[PDB]
């Protein structure tokens, strides 16, 4: 049971429904809810009442207002009143978080799972750091396997080589290919295709040793060391009292009555007051030697034409904060080095929950009608048509192509000789996301 | 677009033709019929309903609505009037058939085959069974895919409804409206025509009378409708299987979801709370006059013949069982001026639904109010929500176009030769789609001339199909 | 409240008395007359109109200006039918008489008088003295009083309509609009009277029938209206005089402002821009049915009969030079609908004047454009800036009403023992203060029965007031 | 004198001097003006008070404040107490336009010169429409001369095509390349360069003959027929009054009683009320049928992504507004055919009465680096270097390269074989800005 006809609610209302789980979403916005009806039952609702809620949950949790105190009601009302099953809120004030132990871990309110958003951006932003050189990092439902993507350019080891004429050797620890994004569209990797200049290429790498692979393949520039921000908000604070005890951090607010703030709670920190696009400021405070400029703020517009400056004056990277998801590829790569969307990281985060145990589990990397998917293979050679069978036998739908998989807590990287074994996450990079209930149909266990 | 419009169209004529051996399997399983107009029909038919969409089998996705409906009917309608053309047992023009083809399918009632009592009983089905089949088609209309277009008649309508009452896995706009509705239909069906066998007449007019008092109707396998046996049980029955068929059918979706939980979903409609007085008074008027006109010696029949006319006449249901004898010229008249108050909206019905004039008497009201108190804010009371100044419009926009067409059609009556007071007897009878002509003199509309007959033809539609549906067509705008 | 309104009617009475002197000093400058009654009546009118204010003469200041105007038909309409009554020539009945005080007044022009052509010269001149009178009532009332109460129905009449086109100033009202006035129709009256003797007829028909075109009213000292000399002078000045006292008279006010710039004002009022086209469609089309028809000899002829029908019936004045013998049973019809869309609001004339229709046909395609563009924007374009959602209801509830009085009114006549057909043309002829009945050759309004010449009176004040004037009187709330 | 720092001021103070002009500039932003003192001398001012305003005038007119009502107020105390000469100043608001006429052709306030901005956008977008094809129009001080700038794809008539091997007939109108721009930078034209795909190909042509010169190569598709606009402010409102009676003007405004006046406005125009991204408005109104699609609201970032929408549907072409013009380049070109910017227009028309009878008009074909100039010859063969003198034997800066002559009303295009005679204005493309004062150098006449 849903209560979002947003982005959130529109992007779940279309990748859960494989006819595999059944859902119902509510919303008062019926413009923007009979449009996200077809994407299932729409119940149109007013706050977190109970006869659109209540009624709704039995004998008939994800709740996604603008408001998280609206959320809680919710949660509360399905939990006293009918004891309904999960229950996963999000909830965005920082406060909520600052006492969730003191309220949470004491089981007041009934939140089974939280999807506290400005938190998961911020452990995002860490993540690319930490891996200097990597563009996008892909989070699927199991922790142990991760894509990697990184940047060919003129003068690369990737550029122009043949696919196979890196597959020859597989030194120390190995990389796949799972997919390729170029020019914005989608090209799946072949064995024909050549890696050519400016492409996203995608590896695969187990979650572990992930630095390991990017340095084999001699991508692993030098840590960062000094960061620039740009954001005073929820995401920018949080980022900075991540950062100021490991990374030389500044930041750049241009509310000084927030200004003031942020120097008291940031110890380590320098944070100041002006505008993005102070040239001054920038010039001022050494921005020739910023290793990335990570732009937080509310205005996409203002984000980029700020970060564009950063890497004209220039800065070794630059980060944007696109806040609304659709534009991810459009605005990335170019002059541009990473283009970051909390609802391609919010709904990248409630795509682990509402999938568990499912055949399916929708990666991070969804962009356009590219998405890479994990399918879980159940039951022996006698009630599957997928188990036993090696990868390069098994008829996959157009565009699929198998690039890892995971058993138990060790990744095999996929190669054409390779047996796939009962209760697997097979993770696979699909250029077409129309294929699903196809795949969603070939790993699913025949009846049992 | 007019590709995939073809494919419907060939897909319909296809499934008319199935239903064309329902009535031959009659001429042969009785022994009073011929067979062959309708088993050369099928054949025909099928033909000319294959042909056109087996090189259009190509499919592809509200200008497209407006013209499939106006189609729904013309080629429905067209198709219909084959299987009198062929036989020669009656022997009736081209218009003449065409009209009675119309009239059958459009559940218009309006006949021109004289002493049908002796007809052959397979064409005697078929009459009958086209006003079954107008009627199911209604309701899938009315209920589901006209509201979307924008001309509703369905309590709030514009195209905003999602049945309000119960509205739940409406997901299939219209593919789960023609499979409920159905047993509605079925069960409504044979109710009363069993009920018609306990009252004892024969099989085929039990049933062949029940496909017609179901669906507005108003067709008989007599001359007179009712009058064949005056007994009250027919009348009785007949009178409540009309009240029971003229209302809401989203109503009578109050059975079909969790059993019977009938008065609070009927009683809280606020057009069945107005179909029952409007019901009412006409028929209470309609009693004191035949009383205090001594028109009937005992108050009985009195109350049989009145209480029948007020609700076979405005329902729309066009059942005549008297011939106003003794009834006042003023009753006639005062009867034909309730048939624009026809059946609760979303079910087979009149020119004018019950809500288009509860509607009408709510506003009009408020008009005068407004008067006294100008700088006061006024609300219209009908449903749960006050209304939208849209559907307050598309009520008094309808009552114009209403008004527009009956003059036009009327001054077109009257230049192919008939009278002032034929005219308005005529439209204001297939305009909300009532056969009778209902005067004290009738209009016999065999009388009627060959080229009213088609503006006759032309008429009946525009009360079907909600008068702009088809008003439309000729607007600049829509081509 | 009553109080200063009896002072009011009282005053009123009294100023009516004032006017029986002008006829009976004709049946004394004339000595083919009966003067008497209308000497007899100037002296009772005046007691009885003096007793009721004298010990009302206290003063005192919406609930107020209803209730006075049905007393300014009722009382005055009454008072007109006393010199009938006394005078023995006439020979007429009571009820007669207040039709006849009612249809001069009202400026209907139904007469129910046989062979006037040789009554009295005296009588004569009063038919169409009252006409004069309510013409002039009509336009004090409909410019001035009548908006300020919610009903003007004057272009954007409702409520706030402060003079129109150049409405400088606008302070004094009734009274700034009873004096200013008075000279248009005063050089309009004796512009015509003149142009009659010019075109040669005797002084009295020049005079008396100048008060009967510019009042709109219809009356006439002969049978026939203007057959008595079928000349085109008189039929091309009837013609030209009703046009131009059936527009606006707020943009007759374009002479009075700083000399003759008329065509500024007159062209850019998309009111007489659609009262011209309506007048000229009219005719024009009146004029192809009759030389197609060969109904008369030579065109020009055709021309003069037809262009005198169409603007004698559709502007509401009811002249006759014609006995539609040779017409099609078809055209009477069509001049009685062409009735209800009578003369530019703000002037003498009938029942839904030209904004009525033109705000209705302009609405009406509104709702036919949105039914294919449902999420579309729209408006009216009548004026310069679109009108209030106040006065779009406020033409589609006088619709309402209209129709409703129109089928009560009917249903009203016919249990009088008349027919169907003949309320129609009755009450179509009443309602929109027409007079003559129309259709094929038919009414004569001395063959209507007692209790319907009383339903008559009663509708032909429902036309004259603005409908709602009178049937916001059996409201509730304004009691 | 000016009296702004903005996007306005600041583009100019940059493009006019060149030692050739002197002025001083007012703006109470002191880390804005100081700033765009970089780019003369600044005076520091309170809105049109004389201190600043007077003094600075006489004895040491542009006003381009925030608005319009302080900007007439200057220029009538410049006018009433010392008598200035000139007189520029931007008025925005509509109905300072709607009585011009009785205000300013009475003399009233003393304008010498009016910059509307709504109405030279709107006049713009309507030059654009008149030749389909055309991505970009430019126009330089004279009105005779203007380049019009076209797409090159896969299939074009121009794809890889020598551009001598198109120089070797001359059919009827003739043209010439005056600038390349690919993948966003300057590519000069050389005989040496081809003409690769996705290009904006710059062709000069007369301004009168410019539908003649892009019909001769094949490119004027057919007039446009059906239209689409998104805004109801005052460049939406004043475009479908300019729209409605020749083309089939639809219009999508989202504020209701702002919708009610555009249908009172406009009388043969469809109004609506929706949001740009409400597919189901632009499906049930048939956008796969649209010719353009022009969004002219208040957020780029909502012109963008309802403009990647229409053509995603599709419409047959998409035009969006940019409001900073710092960005039109970079949204311009691949999925959105057009982006137009009003302070690159407003800018525009400002710098063709500054540069009256100056050495250089800077044209509306300024992106980047890069901007188009006309430069005037003055002085017979014995006071200036460049008169007489054939054009390929002129040593020209690097980067430019001259494109056509203008002489009196003919526009003669630059052959090498051509002759540069006195009191010419010639059109050229620079590629790289800061080279101005080396032509301006050139041209200029020696002592006379
Ligand atoms: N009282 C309310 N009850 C229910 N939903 C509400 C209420 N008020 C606002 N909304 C929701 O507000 C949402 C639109 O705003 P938001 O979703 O907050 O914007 P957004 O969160 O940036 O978009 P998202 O994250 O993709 S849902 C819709 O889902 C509405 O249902
Ligand atoms: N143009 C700008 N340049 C620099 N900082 C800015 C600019 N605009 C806004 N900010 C900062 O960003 C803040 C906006 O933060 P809030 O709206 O309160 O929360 P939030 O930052 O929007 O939430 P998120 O996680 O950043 S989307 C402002 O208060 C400033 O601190
Ligand atoms: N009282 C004032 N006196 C002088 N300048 C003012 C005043 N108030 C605002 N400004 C100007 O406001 C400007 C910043 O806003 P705007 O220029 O209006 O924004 P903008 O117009 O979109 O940017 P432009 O068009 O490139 S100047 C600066 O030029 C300030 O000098
Ligand atoms: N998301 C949107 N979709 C569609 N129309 C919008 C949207 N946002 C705003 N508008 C319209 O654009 C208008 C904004 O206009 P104003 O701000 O009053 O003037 P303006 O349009 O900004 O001036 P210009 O010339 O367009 S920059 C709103 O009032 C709406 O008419």
């Amino acid at each position: 049971i849903i209560l979002g006809a947003g982005q959130v609610g529109g992007t779940l209302a279309e990748n859960l429904v494989g006819e595999n789980n059944d859902i119902t979403i509510v919303d008062n916005n019926a413009d923007r809810l009979r449009e996200l009806q077809d994407k299932l039952r729409v119940v149109n609702g007013h706050a977190s009442h109970p006869d659109v809620l209540h009624e709704a949950g039995a004998q008939d949790l994800v709740a996604v207002t603008n408001t998280d105190e609206t959320n809680m009601a919710a949660c509360q009302v399905a939990f006293t009143l009918f004891n309904t099953p999960n229950r996963v809120a999000r909830i965005r004030s920082p406060e909520y978080l600052a006492e969730k132990e003191a309220l949470f871990k004491s089981g007041a309110i009934p939140v089974d799972h939280l999807i506290a958003p400005e938190e998961l951006v911020t452990s995002y932003i860490e993540r690319l750091i930490q891996y200097p050189g990597a563009l996008q990092v892909v989070s699927f439902a199991e922790q142990k396997v991760s894509l990697v993507a990184v940047k060919a350019y003129y003068g690369g080891p990737l550029v122009g080589n043949a696919l196979s004429a890196l597959r020859e050797h597989m030194p120390h620890i190995d990389t796949r290919v799972a997919a390729i994004f170029r020019q914005g569209r989608p090209i799946r990797p072949q064995g024909t295709t050549i890696i050519e200049a400016d492409d996203e290429v995608f590896f695969v790498a187990a979650s572990n040793h992930i630095r390991s692979v990017m340095s084999e393949l001699q991508r692993l520039e030098k840590p960062y060391r000094r960061i620039m921000i740009v954001g005073g908000g929820n995401i920018g604070a949080s980022l900075a009292k991540r950062l100021e005890q490991t990374y030389s951090v500044k930041l750049i607010e241009r509310d000084y009555q927030r200004a003031e703030k942020l120097s008291e709670q940031l110890e380590n920190t320098i944070v100041f007051c002006g505008d993005a696009a102070d040239q001054e400021l920038l010039t001022e405070e050494n921005i020739d030697q910023v290793d990335v400029f990570i732009a937080l703020t509310n205005e996409d517009e203002t984000n980029i034409m700020s970060a564009m400056l950063a890497k004209r004056m220039g800065a070794k990277k630059v980060m944007v904060l696109i806040q609304r998801g659709a534009y991810v590829d459009l605005v990335q790569g170019g002059v541009i080095d990473v283009a970051i969307s909390p609802q391609q990281a919010t709904i990248s985060a409630l795509l682990t929950h509402v999938r568990r145990a499912d055949i399916v589990n929708v990666s991070s990397l969804r962009r356009g009608a590219a998405e890479a998917i994990e399918a879980v293979a159940h039951g022996d050679e006698t009630t599957s048509k997928v188990v036993g069978r090696a990868i390069g036998d098994i008829k996959l739908p157009p565009g699929t192509t198998i690039g890892a998989v995971v058993r138990g807590e060790e990744v095999l990287i996929a190669h054409d000789r390779t047996v796939i074994e009962q209760d697997d996450h097979v993770v696979m990079f699909l250029v077409d996301k129309k294929y699903v209930p196809d795949v969603e149909a070939l790993f699913q266990p025949s009846p049992f | 677009q007019f590709r995939s419009i073809i494919r419907i169209v060939g897909l319909l004529l296809a499934l008319f033709s199935v239903t064309m051996l329902a009535p031959a399997l009659v001429a042969l399983l009785y022994r009073d019929g011929a067979g062959v107009p309708f088993v050369t029909t099928f054949f025909v038919l099928l033909f000319c309903g294959a042909m056109c969409w087996f090189p259009n089998r190509r499919h592809k996705h509200s200008r497209d609505g407006f013209l499939i409906v106006v189609l729904f009917w013309t080629v429905l309608g067209s198709a219909g009037s084959l299987p009198f053309l062929i036989a020669d047992n009656p022997n009736i023009s081209v218009t003449d058939a065409f009209f009675e083809s119309f009239s059958a399918l459009t559940t218009t009632g309006a006949t021109v085959i004289v002493g049908l009592d002796e007809l052959p009983k397979a064409i005697l089905f078929y009459r009958q069974f086209l006003q079954w089949f107008g009627g199911m088609g209604i309701i899938v209309l009315a209920v589901a895919i006209l509201p979307v277009l924008g001309i509703g008649g369905m309590q709030l309508y514009r195209a905003e409804i999602p049945g309000p009452v119960k509205d739940t896995k409406m997901t299939p706009r219209i593919a789960e409206t023609a499979k409920a509705l159905w047993y509605i239909y079925l069960s409504l069906t044979i109710a009363c025509a069993v009920a018609f066998w306990l009252a004892g007449m024969t099989p085929f007019d039990a049933i062949s009378h029940s496909f017609s008092t179901i669906a507005i109707g108003g067709f008989s396998t007599h001359d007179a409708s009712m009058g064949y046996f005056d007994s009250y049980a027919i009348n009785l029955i007949t009178v409540v299987f009309l009240l029971i068929s003229a209302c809401n059918f989203t109503l009578h979706f109050a059975a079909f979801a969790s059993g019977g939980v009938h008065p609070k979903y009927y009683w809280k409609d606020p057009e069945f709370r107005a179909f029952i007085f409007i019901q009412v008074l006409l028929f209470l008027v309609c009693f004191l006059l035949l009383l205090k006109h001594h028109s009937y010696t005992s108050p009985y029949d009195a109350f049989d013949q009145a209480l029948f006319q007020t609700v076979s006449i405005s329902t729309t249901a066009g059942f005549t069982t008297t011939g106003f004898a003794d009834w006042p010229l003023f009753l006639p008249v005062l009867l034909l001026f309730s048939s624009f108050i026809g059946g609760c909206a979303g079910s087979t019905g009149g020119g004018m639904k019950v809500i288009r004039i509860l509607l009408l008497t709510l506003q009009g009201a408020r008009e005068l109010k407004r008067l006294v108190h100008p700088r006061a804010v006024y609300t219209i009371k009908v449903g749960g929500s006050a209304l939208p100044q849209r559907v307050v419009d598309a009520v008094w926009g309808f009552f114009s176009a209403y008004a527009l067409v009956f003059v036009v059609c009327m001054l077109g009556l009257i230049a192919t030769g008939m009278d002032e007071l034929s005219a308005f007897s005529a439209v204001a009878a297939t305009l909300n789609n009532l056969g009778p002509g209902l005067g004290e003199v009738a209009l016999h509309f065999g009388d009627v001339n060959d080229k009213a007959k088609w503006v006759l033809i032309v008429s009946m539609l525009f009360g079907r199909l909600e008068i702009f549906t088809l008003l439309i067509l000729l607007t600049p705008t829509f081509w």
